């Protein structure tokens, strides 16, 4: 029947106010919810339930169909922890496709006591009418317990195909599924379709869509030093500052000789020839940066953190780390979306990509540091989201000035 | 079916029932309490309980007085429920219809039954004169209970749900104690559908009197007045007393704030600045002339009557913003030219350093947020900023920033960038290595600079913090330099405040730095690590040290 579930001791049901929604999204939710009620997957609730979880609509990339989405991040934190191993082959696999398997979660009912914590309200425009209140009677998409309770069933479903294709790597994230192989894209899509039919037979409005990745093409962006022939004072100033900053990551970096070139009060625009010893110090620093930082390895217990910097010209930089200066990954995106019209969209696309890369590699989403004011992000971030999950984030309202280092 | 399903209510987890002894009151008071109380039991509102129930709640109270009960203790024990949004529909969103009838509900709370097992916790013992009678020990939603509003509203919702589906032509907006209905059918059919709905309410025990003809338009809603084709706030009043007190300010600001919804140009900043302390509502604070002028200007606009149109989804939604100055911004949202759906005002969020562009952006989000709430869609923006001004700003900003689809409007004062800092050093411009220090024990300090040309300066300061000297060292370099100058500093604090690109600050020194930046043609600000022996930075740091 159902599996028992309770909140972490001392934690009440999640109560989060429903942010105002656009009329288009309000209508889409009413239609989705109205049909789901007919399907019995959700049912009305009276005032007795004081809990509330935010809900809003989204449309997957290249998708004309609205998908209901519920912000269970507060419920997930309150939900008691369970008790999946994360395969490393995905990152190496030539191709990894994502499939929205959240539909299967609806087949399994959920405990009655926990159903009160799934309450979400469909808002009303201009406070004209009291919003509609719903509650999940089944495993709700976007919940932490949903992929876990169904996990055993997913394995039994995927047992035959897994034996048929052992080289293929399958990883399941809440409401999603990742399948990776090194085969050609044609055969890969065929295998994917075979897996689609596999779920269809054992069973999906969004199961036909497929998101393609190539973790083999993924690479990390390193910190490099510009190689020039005419070094000006300002160049040496900025060059020295960056090196002194990078010293925190790499202790071996030395800036003594470069500082000697700076000795004296001279104009920034004047060109300063580099002493052979200083050129050697730059060479030794250029080498130290071509090598990986020592003692840097992902710790499963520590949560991932991600920072994004707006470099300009439609270019963005991000670093994923678990410790202040121990960087596990570093890269830069370019031309994501609205490259030269809307940053909020580029940052929303960047947050998505980073999370995807984080999931493929460490099976969990980082905590994002968003270079954006809170009101700016909260107002439009819903309009450009194209994913079933929602990571954590906070805002950095202080000018870093270190973006030049992460160039 | 007359019976209305009752909502299950449970006391707070691990919480006991409320028991509060009734306070002894006058005999004439108890002589009337037992009077109305008997009627309520005859009506079925309340039922006498046996001595077994231990819970109790105090009972206190033109021609006669009314009863009351303080269930706050009971409310604390009562469980939390979903609360109806306190927001009230704004008329600017209300769409136009041919007829509109308002059906009030009589004794909605008393009409709604209560959870059976929860009735034990509503016991209120009745007082006896001179203790000469045994103490007299709710069956429906009691007045003043925490869950009463939500239960009554939630009960109504399920009641109205069938009628809505059966008659989709009628639109019924739901508000506390009221039920607003409008329709575009013929006047006879509207009155007909109104009666059908009233009967559906009676079938569940709900009185919405039509016998007493429902108030015909105009209708004066609690917020403002409404008409068949227009909406306006209740008329404002101006005391014009020679001397105003603290409570005078709030009343004037509050009344003026309500006027800003339809009447553009309202200004309350000067008035608010006067009541900075706002210590006591009784305290009297003298009026300032700048604030007095604000009232004079407000009085002018208030004289002319203004009205707003209702929303037509067919028409586009337009929002126009102008800069009033001193952190004040007025906006208008209109579908048709010259006819405004609504008007509002925005004030600068508290901060130490700001500029015009950011404040404009903030207003958009404030307008955008309100628009999605009242209509569900973002408006097109008419903004007083050149497209090139914005492109330069948002592209160069270090943070992500965006403004929805917008057009330029030539109405001054236009938003502009007062100064722009070069991204590369100005060749052939004197370079100013600056530094400044100050003793922690003694506020005394100094600030100076050095240049490639040999120029130098050191100035002793008093009552200055270390950061102030770091900014002070920059002020000097700006004054003693030409139109084009490069400045090298080690103060990240000063840099973080200039890379914020402000045009007006709460620190007079910043403004004076802004004033020189406005004067100069080109300025390039660089940063070098302190105590790193970088160029003259060590030379300038030593001269200002201690
Ligand atoms: N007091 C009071 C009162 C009366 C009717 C109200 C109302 O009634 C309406 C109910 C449904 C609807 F679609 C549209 C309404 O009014 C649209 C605006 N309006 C109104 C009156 C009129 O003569 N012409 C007109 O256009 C909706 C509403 F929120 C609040 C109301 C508050
Ligand atoms: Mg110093």
């Amino acid at each position: 029947e159902t599996v028992p579930v309770k909140l972490k001791p001392g934690m009440d049901g999640p109560k989060v106010k429903q942010w105002p929604l656009t009329e288009e999204k309000i209508k889409a939710l009413v239609e989705i919810c109205t049909e789901m009620e007919k399907e019995g997957k959700i049912s009305k609730i009276g005032p007795e339930n004081p809990y509330n979880t935010p809900v809003f609509a989204i449309k997957k990339k290249d998708s004309t169909k609205w998908r209901k989405l519920v912000d269970f991040r507060e419920l997930n934190k309150r939900t008691q922890d369970f008790w999946i191993p994360h395969p490393a082959g995905l990152k190496k696999k030539k191709s990894v496709t994502v499939l929205d398997v959240g539909d299967a979660y609806f087949s399994v009912p959920l405990d009655e006591d926990f159903r009160k914590y799934t309450a979400f309200t469909i808002p009303s425009i201009n406070n004209e009418t009291p919003g509609i209140r719903y509650q999940y009677n089944v495993l709700p998409q976007g919940w932490k317990g949903s992929p876990a309770i169904f996990q055993s069933s997913m394995t039994k479903i995927l047992e035959p195909f897994k034996k048929q294709n052992p080289d293929i790597v399958i990883y399941q994230y809440m409401d999603d599924l990742y399948v990776g192989s090194d085969l050609e894209i044609g055969q890969h899509r065929t295998k994917i379709e075979e897996l689609r039919q596999h779920l269809l037979r054992w069973g999906p409005p969004f199961l036909w869509m497929g998101y393609e990745l190539h973790p083999d093409k993924w690479t990390v962006q390193p910190i490099v030093l510009p190689e020039k022939d005419s070094w000006t004072v300002n160049d040496i100033q900025k060059l020295v500052g960056k090196l002194n900053w990078a010293s925190q990551i790499y202790p071996g970096i030395k800036v003594r000789q470069l500082s000697k070139l700076l000795r004296g009060t001279k104009a920034l625009t004047e060109v300063i020839p580099l002493t052979e010893e200083a050129e050697l110090e730059l060479a030794e620093n250029r080498e130290i940066l071509k090598e990986p930082v020592h003692g840097v390895y992902y710790d499963p217990s520590k949560d991932l953190i991600a920072e994004i910097q707006k470099q300009g010209q439609g270019q963005w930089t991000y670093q994923i780390y678990q410790e202040p200066f121990k960087n596990l990954k570093t890269g830069k995106y370019a031309r994501m979306r609205g490259a030269h019209t809307n940053d909020v969209k580029q940052l929303t696309e960047a947050v998505q990509k980073i999370t995807t890369e984080s999931i493929v590699i460490w099976g969990k989403t980082p905590k994002f540091k968003l270079p954006i004011q809170k009101e700016t992000w909260e107002t439009w971030w819903t309009e450009y989201w194209q994913a079933t999950w929602i990571p954590e984030w906070e805002f950095v309202n202080t000018p870093p000035l270190v973006k030049l280092w992460y160039q | 079916i007359s019976p209305i399903e009752t909502v299950p209510v449970k006391l707070k987890p691990g919480m006991d029932g409320p028991k509060v002894k009734q306070w002894p009151l006058t005999e004439e008071k108890i002589k009337a309490l037992v009077e109305i109380c008997t009627e309520m039991e005859k009506e079925g509102k309340i039922s006498k309980i046996g001595p077994e129930n231990p819970y109790n709640t105090p009972v206190f109270a033109s021609t006669k007085w009314r009863k009351l009960v303080d269930f706050r203790e009971l409310n604390k024990r009562t469980q939390d429920f979903w609360e109806v949004q306190l927001g009230i529909p704004h008329p600017a969103g209300l769409k136009k219809k041919k007829s509109a009838t308002v059906l009030d509900v009589g004794d909605a709370y008393f009409s709604v039954p209560l959870d059976e097992d929860f009735r034990k916790y509503t016991a209120f013992t009745i007082p006896s004169i001179n203790n000469e009678t045994p103490g007299i020990r709710y069956n429906v939603l009691p007045q003043g209970w925490k869950g009463s509003p939500a239960i009554f509203q939630s009960s109504m919702t399920k009641i109205l749900e069938p009628f809505a589906a059966q008659n989709p032509d009628i639109v019924i907006c739901q508000y506390m104690d009221d039920l607003y209905v409008g329709s575009d059918l013929e006047i006879g059919q509207h009155r007909t559908k109104i009666e059908e709905l009233r009967q559906h309410l009676l079938r569940w025990g709900l009185t919405t009197p039509d016998k007493k003809h429902q108030k015909e338009p105009p209708f004066l809603w609690m917020g403002y007045e409404l008409h068949p084709d227009k909406w306006t706030v209740q008329p404002i009043v101006l005391p014009e007393k020679d001397s105003w007190t603290v409570n005078d300010i709030q009343k004037l600001v509050g009344k003026l704030n309500w006027a800003s919804q339809i009447y553009p140009g309202i200004k309350v900043r000067q008035l608010s600045k006067l009541l900075r302390g706002t210590k006591a509502l009784t305290e009297v604070i003298p009026l300032t002339e700048e604030a007095e002028l604000e009232l004079a200007e407000n009085r002018e606009i208030l004289k002319e009557p203004v009205h707003g149109v209702y929303y037509d989804p067919s028409k586009d939604l337009i929002a126009e913003i102008q800069k009033q100055g001193q952190g004040q911004w007025t906006y208008q949202i209109y579908q048709e030219p010259f006819k405004n759906l609504k008007t509002g005002k925005y004030a600068r969020m508290r901060g130490a350093h700001t500029n015009d562009v950011k404040q404009l952006t903030e207003a958009v989000q404030k307008i955008t947020t309100e628009s999605i709430v009242i209509w569900g869609k973002t408006p097109k923006f008419k903004l007083p900023i050149q497209k090139e001004t914005w492109e330069t700003w948002w592209t160069e900003y270090w943070q992500a920033t965006w403004i929805p689809e917008w057009e330029f409007v030539n109405t001054p004062p236009l938003v502009k960038l007062w100064y722009q800092l070069e991204k590369e050093p100005i060749v052939g411009a004197e370079t100013f290595y600056v530094d400044g220090a100050a003793n922690r024990e003694t506020k005394l300090g100094k600030a100076g600079y050095v240049t490639n040309k040999g120029r130098q300066k050191v100035v002793p300061l008093t009552n200055t913090t270390n950061q102030k000297t770091e900014l002070q060292a920059i002020y000097l370099a700006l004054q003693d330099s030409g139109l084009e100058v490069n400045i090298v500093t080690d103060s990240q604090y000063a840099l973080g405040i200039i890379q914020a690109q402000p045009d007006k600050s709460e620190s007079e020194l910043v403004n004076q730095i802004i004033e020189q930046l406005i004067k100069k043609e080109k300025v390039y600000l660089a940063w070098v690590p302190a105590h790193k022996g970088i160029g003259g930075n060590e030379q300038v740091d030593k001269l200002v040290s201690a």
